């Protein structure tokens, strides 16, 4: 029987230095603004409505993106195998996909009450009541939806994989950690299931609502109008360019039946540029509503 | 527990009123309140494209306005009424209307309540342009006869007084006869105010 | 299918 | 005319008064701050057992 | 020579006041200890209003409050218990001052509208009705006080006072002499006499029975918009919006103490004492309000918290706790 | 003018049904609770069923739960209960009766006439059943709770009710030391813990009747037996 032995730290130094300095800008990057955006909202105790609650909101998903998200993904990424345990790489995966669902979820929450606010003038405003039972029900629908991944999620123990301890010819087995499915089709449908959750449907919903807001705008144009149309544009953008990548990768693997190659190829090279973009996404999102917003300036 | 029976009705009744108090405050804040400037106060009401218009008149009372004029802040806008035969006469009171227009949007209150201005008497002003120059109102005045020109000049000298131009606009427009086209221009001046608080309100702008 | 080809977690 | 001779008047009624030194008025003052200084909550806080807003 | 006449008349005004001054409050309290540091905290919020308050008073038993904001309002509050006794709804929202009646069975509304509305609390239908609309000010309202269940004193902007039977409806006496408009008064303990503080930044001791002006104090340089007596009855404090309090001796027949500060720019909306007059707490067009020693005019303490202006502020009759009321249309009691 | 007028009361059979109207005039009726106390023949005075304003809150007796519904229409002021399965037992006069709660008020102010229907917890004691008394004499009825009425706010939940013959009963101390309005200042009452006493000084020919303590701490409320003055 043929076996594949390799190397405990997977990658050659340059690339593994690559990888860390990548991961370690944006990682600063989110923590840096997640902290200022937070310090302003709780300094500033007259700004307490309902937007400046959404914001802390998305901020504080943004913080537990950085900080349960991007380390631990960058070690798996040079560290051959899952060395961290079961338990753990459990406790991981669902709080991965709740932060990255909760921070997702945000955004759709902040639209609609800009829609709200701007294309109906007269109509009574939102309460802290109604604000805070939407945080709940978007926290309970991201524990909804990404309960199953804590659920199916466990470390198989290898026998054709084995490791070399670098020295002494220690060679131990690989842990792989991964969602355990008893058809591969189910967690095909699974996936899909985030895919229309995450990415689709907030899509459209935040480009539908953006596209009537500037309409509404549009019915000589000012310097804050455009400046406006420009914010949401960029934002809906952004959205879509940054999370495309994650989301194609995925898909394609679980739906194209590709050559062992080339799938390694993809899980090796072109996965960490992917996760690099979806984390900086998250990351650069306190940083945009806290300059562009003219309440957070002064 | 620790609450007796008549302390549990009594809680009960207070939270009835404070349910009647939010529904009242709803109802209110549906309206939009104009105060306007040209015993006690006067209130007109009027209902034009689903919108309640309120309008406060305070003439008649014979009292500074510097102890009473901060109870109007909050009002959408601030309807200014202007006659176009007051350049000539006085009792000089086009420079005084002027003054108290320039005191008006330079008050600290009303930094940023929006100005609509209205222009009466154009048919007595064209016909008045005939015999009284532009002069006697403007020594600097350096223009034609011609009625229209006098209105821009006017309507000109008024809306430059404007310091506060940022903020704060000045929606302006002359007397019709038809009472429709001045009522919608004064919702439109006032949905647009909404609209621009509405904005300000949220992150953006 | 059931091989290490080195896949990450979802997120 | 009328108007100065009331005035007039008046200022003479509040003219042809009594009055007492200021170290009597302010001792008077000192008096009375001290004689009910002991009843006053807010100079001297009241324990939370008898307070009837904790 | 009348304009002489008079200026002879204040010259030696004058002269018999500078001569009736021997000491200050100064240099004969300046031997006692300092009340220390006053740190008073919230204890009750009330937040049942929707727009910035204009008024309030307490009640006799101390645990009833009236309150008036500018939506058309008068809101009766348990204060022990934050609930809502009644909610009576006003003709006219320009509302601009209230009263709670001593014996607690009516209560007394007023503004714009230059009439005032006097409630009866008590009815056998269960119900608030206005049981009397007095009217014959010809300016707003700026106070009222409920100097008996039949008779109200009233002050408006028309330099004028009135003392009203309510029974009847008209006015028996007419207080005049003021120059501009009045601002706030303040009846005595004894109810046999009060103060009026005016536009013309000068206050007045008028007689009720006699229907006369005693005495004129004309320290402050600026409008005066609070006045308030000490429990004694034989001095008073005033705030104008030269952002300086004062405070008048009767007996005296000037100027005792003076408050003021140099980080302290802001006007005087209101002012009140405690229950021994140590303390005298004011509110200023700052958010926060002022807690000075009266005896050394040195700044005891600070009640802050406020989103926006405090309007009316008030103390209860056993000393126990403060009322403040803002424009933030939130009402903070503090103890 | 005050009224409360019962209707809907007549002769049923047992397992029948019935329903009794009550409708008020001259007082704004949403703002004050309803309460239903019937009286047996000759018997005292028994709570039945109690609504709120707004129905937010409804009690019922424990001998008509399931049986007895109470419901109210505020546009046209009236409150009627509703009867099921009548027994010989529920043999009484009904009174309407209007209260209202809040900081410094008199419940049980007003009672209504009383509708006759024929069918065909705190024990408060009343320690003497009848009293021969002259007018002219200063006189005392005593009555005694197996439980405290005095609540941790300091108020003491007793209230005294006199029933003149052929006559609805009318309140005259409300929380065991307040005079009712109307009522002569003669009457007077005060007491400590679980016992009370009500004092009537200068005693006329107005005082003859029948009295009443009742508690209000808790809603299952219990009069007492009553005592006559003769």
């Amino acid at each position: 029987i043929n076996i594949t032995y390799v190397n405990y730290y997977l990658h050659q130094p340059q690339v593994a230095a690559i990888f860390i300095i990548s991961y370690f800008l944006i990682f600063f990057l989110c923590m840096m603004g997640n902290t200022v955006v937070c310090f302003i909202v709780m300094r500033n105790k007259h700004m307490h409505t309902v937007t400046n609650l959404f914001i802390l909101n998305l901020a504080i998903s943004d913080l537990l993106v950085g900080i349960f998200c991007m380390p631990i993904t960058l070690l798996d990424n040079i560290i051959a195998g899952w060395p961290f345990g079961n338990t753990m790489c459990k406790i991981s995966g669902l709080v991965q996909g709740i932060s990255v669902a909760a921070s997702v979820f945000t955004l759709v929450a902040i639209a609609v009450d800009r829609f709200q606010c701007v294309v109906y003038p007269f109509k009574p405003k939102l309460t802290i009541k109604t604000a805070f039972v939407i945080i709940m029900i978007i926290w309970v629908l991201a524990i909804t939806i990404m309960s199953p991944s804590a659920v199916m999620l466990h470390v198989q123990e290898e026998k054709y994989y084995r490791v070399r301890l670098n020295s002494q010819n220690k060679t131990s087995p690989v842990y792989w950690c991964r969602e355990d499915w008893p058809n591969q089709e189910m967690r095909k449908i699974y996936t899909t299931v985030l895919f229309a959750n995450i990415y689709l449907a907030p899509l459209s919903l935040i480009v539908i609502m953006y596209g009537r807001i500037g309409i509404s705008l549009f019915r000589v144009v000012s310097r804050k109008k455009q400046k406006i149309i420009k914010m949401l544009l960029i934002v809906a953008l952004l959205f879509i360019l940054s999370w495309l990548p994650l989301w194609t990768l995925m898909m394609l693997s679980d739906y194209a039946d590709l050559s062992p190659n080339e799938l390694q190829i993809i899980n090796i090279y072109i996965y960490p540029f992917a996760h690099w973009l979806a984390f900086g996404n998250s990351s650069v999102n306190p940083i945009i509503y806290g300059f562009f917003n003219e309440n957070f300036r002064r | 527990c620790t609450l007796s029976a008549e302390d549990k009705a009594a809680v009960e009744r207070s939270k009835m009123i404070d349910r009647n108090l939010r529904e009242d405050g709803e109802k209110a804040a549906r309206e939009v309140k104009l105060l306007l400037l040209g015993t006690g106060i006067v209130e007109t009401h009027f209902t034009f494209k689903d919108l309640h218009f309120k309008m406060f008149d305070v003439g008649g009372q014979r009292s500074e306005r510097k102890k009473w004029i901060h109870c109007f802040e909050g009002v959408t806008a601030i309807i200014f009424c202007v006659a176009l035969s007051d350049y000539d006469l006085v009792l000089n009171r086009m420079h005084e209307s002027m003054k108290l227009f320039d005191s008006i949007c330079n008050n600290k209150w009303f930094t940023d309540t929006s100005i609509i201005l209205f222009l009466n008497k154009k048919d007595l002003f064209e016909e008045k342009i005939k015999k009284s120059p532009l002069t006697i109102c403007y020594p600097e005045y350096a223009g034609s006869n011609t009625y229209e020109e006098a209105a821009a000049y006017i309507q000109c000298q008024f809306e430059d007084l404007n310091k506060r131009k940022d903020t704060k606009e000045i929606y302006t427009h002359f007397t019709c006869a038809t009472d429709t086209k001045n009522v919608q221009f004064v919702f439109d001046a006032v949905t647009d105010v909404i609209i621009k608080n509405n904005l300000k309100d949220c992150g953006l702008f | 299918s059931q091989a290490f080809l080195f896949q990450p977690q979802r997120f | 005319i009328a108007q100065a001779r009331k005035l007039v008047e008046q200022l003479k009624m509040e003219a042809n008064i009594d009055r007492i030194k200021v170290s009597k008025a302010a001792a008077d003052l000192m008096a009375y701050c001290e004689a009910h200084a002991k009843e006053d909550p807010l100079l001297t806080p009241v324990p939370a057992s008898e307070n009837p807003f904790r | 020579q009348l304009r002489q006449e008079a200026e002879q008349l204040k010259n030696q005004i004058r002269d018999a006041r500078k001569a009736c001054a021997d000491a200050t409050l100064s240099q004969i309290t300046n031997n006692i200890d300092p009340v220390g540091r006053i740190q008073m905290r919230t204890r009750r919020t009330l937040r049942g209003h929707l727009a910035k308050i204009y008024a309030m008073h307490w009640g006799t038993d101390s645990r009833l409050l009236v309150s008036a904001s500018q939506d058309g309002k008068l809101i009766i509050w348990d204060s022990y218990t934050t609930n809502k006794v009644h909610a009576i709804p006003l003709r006219s929202s320009w509302v601009m001052t209230c009263a709670y009646a001593p014996s607690g069975n009516y209560v007394a509304c007023g503004g714009l509208d230059n009439i005032c509305s006097i409630y009866n609390l008590k009815t056998r239908e269960g119900n608030v009705r206005v049981s009397r609309e007095l009217a014959g000010h010809t300016g707003y309202l700026s106070c009222c006080r409920f100097l008996d269940d039949n008779q109200i004193v009233t002050s408006s902007g028309d330099t004028t006072c009135a003392l009203w039977d309510i029974e009847t409806g008209q006015q028996t006496t007419t207080f005049t002499g003021h120059t501009g408009d009045v601002m706030s008064l303040s009846l005595a303990p004894d109810t046999r006499l009060f103060v009026s503080g005016a536009c013309d930044a000068s206050a007045k001791l008028w007689d009720v029975r006699e229907g006369m002006c005693r005495q004129t104090f004309t320290g402050h340089e600026s409008d005066i918009n609070a006045i308030c007596f000490f429990p004694n009855g034989n001095a008073f404090a005033t705030g104008s919006d030269d952002a300086t309090c004062r405070l008048f001796d009767l007996r005296a027949d000037q100027e005792l103490m003076t408050y003021s500060h140099d980080n302290i720019i802001c006007g005087i909306t209101s002012v009140s004492f405690s229950k021994s007059g140590r303390l005298l707490l004011a509110g200023y067009d700052d958010f926060n309000c002022n807690v000075w020693d009266a005896l050394k005019a040195d700044r005891a303490g600070v009640l802050a918290g406020h989103d926006n202006r405090v309007s009316c502020l008030g103390v209860t009759d056993d000393g126990m706790a403060v009322a403040t009321g803002s424009w933030d249309s939130f009402l903070k009691i503090w103890n | 003018d005050v009224q409360l007028v019962e209707s809907g009361g007549g002769l049923v059979q047992p397992g029948g049904s019935r329903k009794l109207s009550c409708s008020a005039s001259g007082f704004a009726f949403s703002s004050f609770g309803m309460h239903w106390v019937r009286q047996a023949p000759e018997k005292g005075l028994e709570w039945v069923a109690y609504i709120s304003s707004g129905s937010g809150t409804i009690y019922y007796a424990d001998t008509v739960k399931g049986r007895f519904t109470i419901s109210r229409d505020d546009p046209k002021n009236t409150l009627f209960l509703q009867m099921t399965s009548l027994r010989s037992e529920d043999t009484a006069m009904y009174y309407c009766v209007r209260s209202i709660y809040y900081y410094g008020s008199s419940p049980f102010d007003f009672w209504g006439q009383g509708t006759t229907l024929t069918v065909s917890d705190i024990v408060m004691t009343q320690a003497t059943s009848s009293v021969p008394v002259t007018p002219g004499e200063s006189v005392s009825i005593s009555c005694r709770s197996s439980k405290s009425l005095l609540h941790s706010n300091g108020n003491t939940y007793l209230y005294w009710f006199l029933q003149r013959p052929g006559q609805s009963p009318q309140l005259l101390i409300y929380r065991m030391s307040n005079l009712a309005s109307g009522v002569p200042d003669r009457f007077s009452g005060s007491g400590s813990g679980t016992a009370f006493t009500l004092t009537i000084s200068r005693l006329e020919a107005e005082d003859v009747g029948v009295y009443y303590c009742m508690q209000h701490l808790e809603y299952p409320l219990t009069f007492g037996a009553g005592t006559k003055l003769e």
